[PDB]
RNA sequence: CGAUAACGAACGAGACCUUAACCUACUAAAUAGUGGUGCUAGCAUUUGCUGGUUAUCCACUUCUUAGAGGGACUAUCGGUUUCAAGCCGAUGGAAGUUUGAGGCAAUAACAGGUCUGUGAUGCCCUUAGACGUUCUGGGCCGCACGCGCGCUACACUGACGGAGCCAGCGAGUCUAACCUUGGCCGAGAGGUCUUGGUAAUCUUGUGAAACUCCGUCGUGCUGGGGAUAGAGCAUUGUAAUUAUUGCUCUUCAACGAGGAAUUCCUAGUAAGCGCAAGUCAUCAGCUUGCGUUGAUUACGUCCCUGCCCUUUGUACACACCG
């Protein structure tokens, strides 16, 4: 019937799209990954530490198949959370800009996401292609 | 799970062991304070229950490794049975017992 | 043209616009199926309406919700004030008007608030305290 | 509460003395004959007076 | 260019001080308040006084 | 999922840098008595050693362990991006140390000496045992001593 | 042509027959217009303290400032242009033309 | 210093840590009556840390020794198979 | 000498002043209008700022 | 309302004005938004599903906005009361506590506060080794203690990690450099190159936090709490030492729900949770507002504490501090 990403839950359908991440182990991971704790108002670094990058990178994916452009401030803000700041009151910190930024990048040369005219980044047609290809197959999981 | 029985069945006859039934009141009477034992109307008595019940599984629930709900059933179904180690069931005999003092 | 009516339903601040055509019989909220609002909860909440009158009514029209503003259960709200206003006016202007009374009166009878907006404002917030009651406090000594 | 003052209370017995044979136990014609026959600044005051002279007149049909 | 909120509130502020300045040194003719009018080409100040005479 | 008999070599008490970390915990935020480390610290040395980290202290391969403490005792050798050490670009050394469990409390009694000795603001406020950073104290660390 | 007239005044029974006046003398000259679009009212507000000095129960104070912001668009050949703005300009009624 | 508190300690027992066998064929022959089974009860039948609970959990429900109710987080149900 | 005001004054409350009275404390520079609290209350209505609510 | 040597009014209350809630009724709109038709992308394949697109254009006003208006008046019915003013249920209604919330707010006062808001001010002082003005450096922050508004907490109704993911009130630069999108470098805080915005156009769907779903913790002053200390990296600024603020790592204290006392509160209210604005070169644990999540209890009384009134006594009347 043409199932698509909007047609399955968010959370089974980017672990199941970030399976399949880890399995191709095509990314292009930074580097500084189990170093970094990806953003400034957190205490401590992702738990998973041996995937979170292709937690990451499918969330990201679906992001941008949902909505028209995104930037990496836009990221930041979204991934951001409250910052306990001690014996003050807390408050919204956005989170690490490498991490978004290089994902991005990552994202680009798989083949995704391009880039966009009037700023930010687009799904392409190859993005447009095999995420709903993944949703096809993450659905009929349960029947 | 617990009991094979309704579960709601099981909450509806508690609070109906868990409303006192007569009730003091502060008369002044001269510095010490005096008691008259007055009754309940229907409206308070469930009014009195539900917070009887959650109290008592409140108290427990805190600082311990049990989860407020797995406690939250346990004095629902002690006090729908009746059995005066529910705290519902404790504070409720205690109020009729100063009540039955006060006549 | 199509037999099409438009809707809305509403909360503290969440509006949800429904449009209401004649179709196959799919009811998306944003794109996504009814099955997929998040909160697990509220979502057999949201189901009640159409669990009320029958799924029967819901075969021959399909239905889009679009939803905006409010936080997350004044959203639910306004989803299932929009779908039940709109199947009701659907009945209203194509069916005859004995659907519509007994399609109001079943909603009516569960809810009143399914088709009739709350009518719950917020309070404004006076100088001299946190809220619009409170006061922050008095000391005397 | 829900008392109404001096100045719905005089005005719609005023009203009443000078224009009874017009003005029915119908809150709605009441409402309309008052707004051209009497000048009120306000919708909410004619809504008042109106209201009250309709409630007046049930009270006349019977002594 | 500068917005709209700014401009107001600035004719605003220009009126008070207009108003200041009549009220302050023309007392002894019987000010009783300014207005201005904005026009092309030109903005227009009428002055109300009650000894019109005295202020020519 | 994972069921596993633990067998008779487990240690109830352990010592890494003359300091008896208790057993029956995570790896991780068992080191964390080690004064010196931290949650932060502690993750990453158990990272950068290979070792599972869902496993207990009290079981814990031999071999690891020390290899664990190589990698805290000399940290940016082994890919550590040096600016996540505590006592990075010294006063004297020039160089990034990360002190443990004792060099943590003689190294910090040390610099405060030098301000004592030249006789700075901020060491002559440690000298009274008052606030160094600036805190008002007109009213609060009242009962301090 | 597509010339435009903005109105942003304060006043906003001046502001009306300003924009009423505009568009029925369009229409003597039959002319095809976007009718007035009203911008969102913009509250202007101000909370300062009632007292000088700082004594007394705190009572603050809000004065507030309502802006009007209409716009007309136009398309009409030069002599119209030059009548339509040259007349009807009211007292604290900002008017401002832009073409294109 | 006086302190207008009283402040009692507790016994604070001492639960398992890590799995071994008397502690393994213990769950495996008794978590059979009992009729409802979570990781609290299970703490305080058999000495064991929230962590084994959890686990051992996890473990039974696909080979077989309990049937779940509820498989929401911080919160399992379980019944027995009779 | 040149020493004389020569201490800058480009920001903090040294830089401004209100337009009527040319006091430093209370000044209210929303919308750019640059009056102390006292003159503002005192100038509000012709200004254009009203009580309504 | 009623009694009735009183009748009839005035000010204050109420009315009024602002605001919030209703309007498929009117007037209209790429600076608001749908639906189509062009142009496309992906998936299916039947006749569909979900998007992208600014010169595809044609129509539309439901939702958004504000002009003019309408609408509620406790309407209708029942009950109870000199059967009156009213009150209490039910039905209808967008709305039935003054529909919700404010703005305004009498007579008579007070030695209440303000001469440090004022080029508002009388008098007194000062006026060139000045009590004027300016510059440099300190201080207002100093700490044995006693109080008063607050913030963070004492924990699994939780902490941490990942994933989902939604507001409203508003502010913003030109002869200046404010709000900042996007690309790149950096763990971060930040840097740098361009751009949009004098604003329903851009920041901005201000992707806020609580919250929700999966996971690690597992009653341990514990992965609760993060005070107090030590090193570095940045930002504002002429300047940051008595750390300005921000970031990293490390150190990781009291506190296990708090005596006598005492405060605020009756529904979108209390409480939780954030955001904007004001001050602002930098700095919020403050205030003014705004939304988000949303209870329990009551629908009484004069017991306590205040205030008002009546009767009464008085040798009081700057009035019991007589
Ligand atoms: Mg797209
Ligand atoms: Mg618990
Ligand atoms: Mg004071
Ligand atoms: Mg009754
Ligand atoms: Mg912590
Ligand atoms: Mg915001
Ligand atoms: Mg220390
Ligand atoms: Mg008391
Ligand atoms: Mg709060
Ligand atoms: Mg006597
Ligand atoms: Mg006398
Ligand atoms: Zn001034």
């Amino acid at each position: 019937p043409g199932v698509s990403v909007r047609d399955v839950a968010a959370q089974d359908f980017i672990n199941a799209y970030a399976s399949f991440l880890q399995r191709q182990g095509k990314l292009e991971v930074p580097g500084y990954v189990d170093i970094v704790k990806t953003s400034s108002g957190n205490e401590m670094p992702p738990q998973d530490a041996e995937g979170w990058f292709y937690k990451r990178a499918a969330s990201v994916a679906r992001h941008i198949y949902m909505r028209k452009q995104v930037g990496v401030g836009k990221l930041n803000k979204l991934y951001g959370g409250a910052k306990s700041r001690g014996v003050r009151p807390y408050k919204h910190i956005d989170a690490s800009g490498s991490i978004n930024r290089k994902v991005l990048q990552a994202l680009e040369k798989i083949g995704i996401v391009e880039i966009s005219p009037k700023g930010g980044r687009r799904i392409s047609e190859n993005g447009q292609r095999d995420l709903d290809r993944i949703a096809a197959q993450t659905l009929e999981e349960d029947e | 799970v617990l009991t094979d029985q309704n579960p709601i069945q099981v909450v509806v006859d508690a609070i109906t062991n868990t409303g006192p039934r007569e009730d003091t009141t502060r008369v002044g009477g001269g510095g010490a304070a005096r008691r008259q034992a007055v009754d309940v109307s229907p409206l308070r008595r469930v009014n009195q229950a539900i917070a009887l019940l959650t109290i008592g599984a409140r108290e427990a629930a805190f600082r311990n490794i049990k989860t407020i709900a797995e406690t939250l059933a346990e004095e629902l179904i002690n006090a729908a049975k009746g059995s005066s180690t529910s705290y519902a069931i404790k504070k409720k005999d205690e109020l009729e017992r100063v009540a039955k003092s006060n006549r | 043209a199509v037999p099409s009516v438009q809707t809305f339903g509403k909360k503290k601040s969440a509006t949800a616009v429904a449009h209401v055509k004649a179709g196959k019989g799919l009811i998306k909220v944003n794109g996504s199926p009814i099955t997929l609002v998040e909160p697990e909860i509220l979502r057999f909440k949201v189901y009640e309406p159409l669990l009320l009158v029958g799924l029967d009514k819901f075969s021959n029209i399909d239905i889009r919700v679009r939803v905006t503003g409010g936080g997350h259960v004044s959203q639910v709200y306004a989803i299932r004030q929009a779908i039940a206003k709109g199947l009701v006016a659907y009945h209203q202007k194509y069916v005859d008007e004995q659907s519509k009374n007994e399609l109001k009166k079943a909603f009516t009878s569960y809810d009143r608030t399914l088709l009739i907006a709350d009518s719950r404002r917020p309070e404004p917030k006076k100088f001299g305290g946190k809220g619009a009651r409170s006061r922050f406090q008095k000391s005397y000594r | 509460g829900r008392v109404r003052t001096k100045t719905v209370k005089r005005a719609s017995k005023a009203l009443i003395e000078r224009y009874y044979p017009k003005l029915t136990l119908d809150f709605q014609t009441n409402k309309r004959l008052c707004d051209e026959i009497a000048t009120i600044q306000s919708k909410r005051l004619r809504n008042k007076i109106a209201g009250y002279t309709t409630h007046l007149m049930k009270r006349i049909q019977k002594g | 260019l500068i917005s709209k909120k700014r401009k107001l509130v600035a004719d605003g502020v220009f009126y008070a001080e207009l108003n200041e300045f009549f009220t302050r040194e023309l007392a002894e003719e019987g000010y009783s308040g300014v207005e201005v009018r904005v026009t092309p080409t030109k903005t227009e100040v009428i002055i109300r006084a009650t000894r019109t005479q005295d202020v020519l | 999922s994972l069921v596993v008999q633990e067998q008779g070599s487990f240690q109830h008490i352990l010592r890494l840098l003359n300091t008896n970390v208790d057993g029956n915990i995570k790896i991780v935020y068992a080191l964390t008595t080690i004064k010196g480390v931290g949650r932060r610290y502690s993750n990453l040395v158990c990272k950068k050693a290979d070792v599972d980290l869902h496993k207990r202290a009290g079981e814990l391969t031999q071999e690891e362990l020390e290899r664990i403490v190589q990698i805290m005792q000399n940290p940016t050798h082994y890919k550590i991006p040096a600016w996540f050490l505590n006592r990075q670009n010294d006063i004297t050394d020039g160089k990034d140390y990360h002190t443990l469990a004792n060099n943590v409390e003689s190294k910090l009694r040390d610099d405060l000496e030098r301000l004592k000795k030249i006789r700075a603001h901020r060491g002559i406020r440690h000298f009274w045992g008052l606030r160094v950073r600036g805190q008002h104290t007109k009213t609060t660390g009242r009962r301090r001593a | 042509i597509k010339i435009r007239i903005t109105l942003t005044s304060t006043k906003v029974k001046q502001l009306e027959n300003v924009s009423s006046n505009i568009v029925k003398n369009a229409e003597q000259h039959n002319l095809v217009k976007k009718g007035p679009v009203r911008l969102p009212t913009k509250v202007l507000k101000i909370s300062t303290r009632k007292t000088p000095n700082g004594e007394g129960s705190k009572t603050w104070e809000t004065y507030e400032m309502r802006i009007h912001k209409r716009y007309i668009d136009l398309e009409a050949p030069v002599q119209i242009v030059k009548r339509i703005t040259q007349i009807t300009i009211e007292p604290g009624v900002d008017v401002e033309v832009v073409v294109a | 210093k006086k302190k207008w508190s009283k402040k009692s300690m507790k016994d604070r027992a001492q639960h398992a840590v890590i799995l071994d066998q008397e502690k393994y064929d213990r769950i495996l022959k008794e978590v059979p009556t009992y009729r409802y089974v979570s990781v609290s009860v299970l703490v305080d039948r058999l000495k064991i840390g929230g962590s084994l609970a959890r686990i051992a959990l996890r473990h039974l429900e696909k080979e077989g020794i309990i049937k779940p109710i509820s498989k929401h987080s911080k919160q399992a149900i379980y019944t027995r198979a009779t | 000498e040149n020493v004389w005001f020569s201490h800058p004054r480009r920001y903090g409350k040294g830089s401004r002043q209100c337009r009527v009275c040319s006091s430093h404390t209370g000044l209210i520079r929303k919308y750019g209008l640059n009056i102390c609290r006292q003159c503002f209350r005192e100038k509000a209505n012709d200004i254009g700022f009203n009580k309504f609510r």
